[PDB]
């Protein structure tokens, strides 16, 4: 066996990102790629609107703040069910960042999911938030799990 | 434990390098490390002449 | 007023359960120490190599303001925790002296007791 | 009058590349008039902008079957599959993109 290769299409013009064009192919639902692609245009431009600035620089720093560096995956070693801390891969922590991003943004609850994630994409930028509510469990995991930071 | 002789101007692992190497020619992995658990006289003696001889360790 | 020594001599115990760490003098007087249960390390984990190393990193800084420069190593015991705690103590700075060839080793002794399977 | 064929999820492109000035017609119909959500139109010329080839000819395609999207890429699979059999100079450059699917 061993790993498999993918390929995105990156272009996109309201703020052209390939993270961008892979949060578009995330929240994704029922193969409607052009309701994701108009709502993430209208939640970039209310973002736009509401802070006076590029909406690019914000969710980079969403996406920096809310990345997760150490992941705690389970193992049972006899009856004892242990974790072991993980050091997460870049692709692996952007996947987790956005998939953190669309769960917490779509449960907040709103009048509309473009508003849902333009305040989620703020309290990303502003560490206080629900995905890094996400994140903090998930580093206290890893530091009470530092006893096998190796096998 | 390896030896009482000592050893500067080296890295840190050199010295363990030497450490392993020299702690086999000691009772500290054997004699200290066997007696864990009893075993009886006939397994006990049978034990040196499986060992000793057929080289597994 | 505090005897501020400078050089000593370390003996660490290793077993497969604990690790103690104890920081000790020309005249084997109780520096510092610190094990695996006092980093926080309840379960198995104090045998961990890890452990080890934070029981030594801890005695080392709490050393460090007795004063000692320079230390000896005495470790003995079985367990793997054994390099990572002199990977520590070199880590931390202080320089080791030298070591010796000390162990519990007896020649016959008592018998052990009965095995864990019968 | 070159030639070609973006075949692409059953939608074909039935494309001829000839001198033009850079008029790209679908079904007898204008880019906007038939294509909405302008995200794709950009999209259609990036081998057109790898390669400089901005308003030297015209597109006239009858595209039969498919969506907007597999329509779209049928076009641009053709656009690049006529351009490359009238100026293989540039295959080097567009053998990295490809944009043959089987799809």
């Amino acid at each position: 066996k061993g790993p498999v290769a993918k390929r995105d299409v990156l272009p996109d013009p309201i703020y052209n990102s390939k993270l961008v064009s892979r949060l578009i192919n995330k929240m994704m639902i029922d193969g409607k790629k052009g309701k994701s692609q108009t709502i993430l245009y209208k939640s970039f431009d209310i973002i736009k609107e509401r802070t006076g600035n590029d909406a690019m620089e914000v969710f980079e720093q969403a996406l920096k703040n809310i990345m997760p560096v150490l992941e705690v995956k389970a193992r049972r070693v006899g009856g004892a069910n242990y974790q072991v801390p993980v050091e997460v891969r870049p692709e692996r922590r952007t996947t987790l960042g956005l998939r953190w991003l669309v769960n917490y943004a779509r449960l907040r609850g709103e009048k509309t999911m473009e508003e849902r994630l333009a305040n989620e994409i703020l309290d990303a930028a502003n560490n206080t938030g629900a995905a890094v509510k996400k994140r903090e469990d998930t580093h206290k995991m890893a530091e009470a799990n530092k006893a096998f930071a190796h096998y | 434990m390896s030896k009482t002789v000592v050893r500067k101007n080296e890295s840190l692992e050199d010295a363990l390098r030497r450490f392993k190497r020299s702690v086999s020619k000691t009772g500290t992995l054997a004699e200290a490390r066997k007696r864990e658990f009893y075993e009886k006289p006939s397994v006990k003696r049978k034990k040196k002449s499986e060992a000793a001889r057929k080289r597994k360790f | 007023v505090k005897k501020n020594i400078e050089s000593g001599i370390a003996h660490i115990r290793s077993t497969f359960n604990n690790t103690i760490v104890t920081i000790t003098d020309t005249h084997g007087n109780a520096i510092s120490w610190s094990s695996a249960g006092a980093l926080g390390f309840r379960g198995s984990r104090k045998s961990t190599p890890f452990a080890a190393q934070m029981a030594a990193e801890t005695a080392a800084k709490g050393s460090i303001e007795h004063g000692l420069k320079t230390l000896e190593v005495t470790v003995k015991g079985p367990g793997s925790g054994r390099e990572a705690a002199i990977r520590a103590l070199q880590a931390a700075g202080l320089e080791v002296t030298a070591i010796r060839d000390v162990t519990p080793v007896p020649h016959n002794g008592c018998r052990p007791p009965k095995r864990r399977r019968v | 009058q070159y030639y070609g064929t973006g075949r692409r999820k059953s939608s074909v492109a039935r494309v001829r590349l000839v001198p033009g000035e850079g008029r790209i017609v679908v079904n007898n119909r204008e880019i906007s008039e038939h294509i909405p959500s302008a995200a794709l139109i950009e999209d259609i010329k990036q081998p057109l902008t790898l390669t400089e080839t901005a308003g030297t000819y015209d597109v006239l395609v009858n595209v039969h079957g498919g969506g907007l999207s597999g329509q779209a890429g049928a076009i641009r699979h053709g656009i690049a599959r006529a351009l490359l059999e009238a100026d293989p100079e540039y295959r080097t450059t567009l053998k990295r993109a490809g944009l043959l699917t089987r799809d």
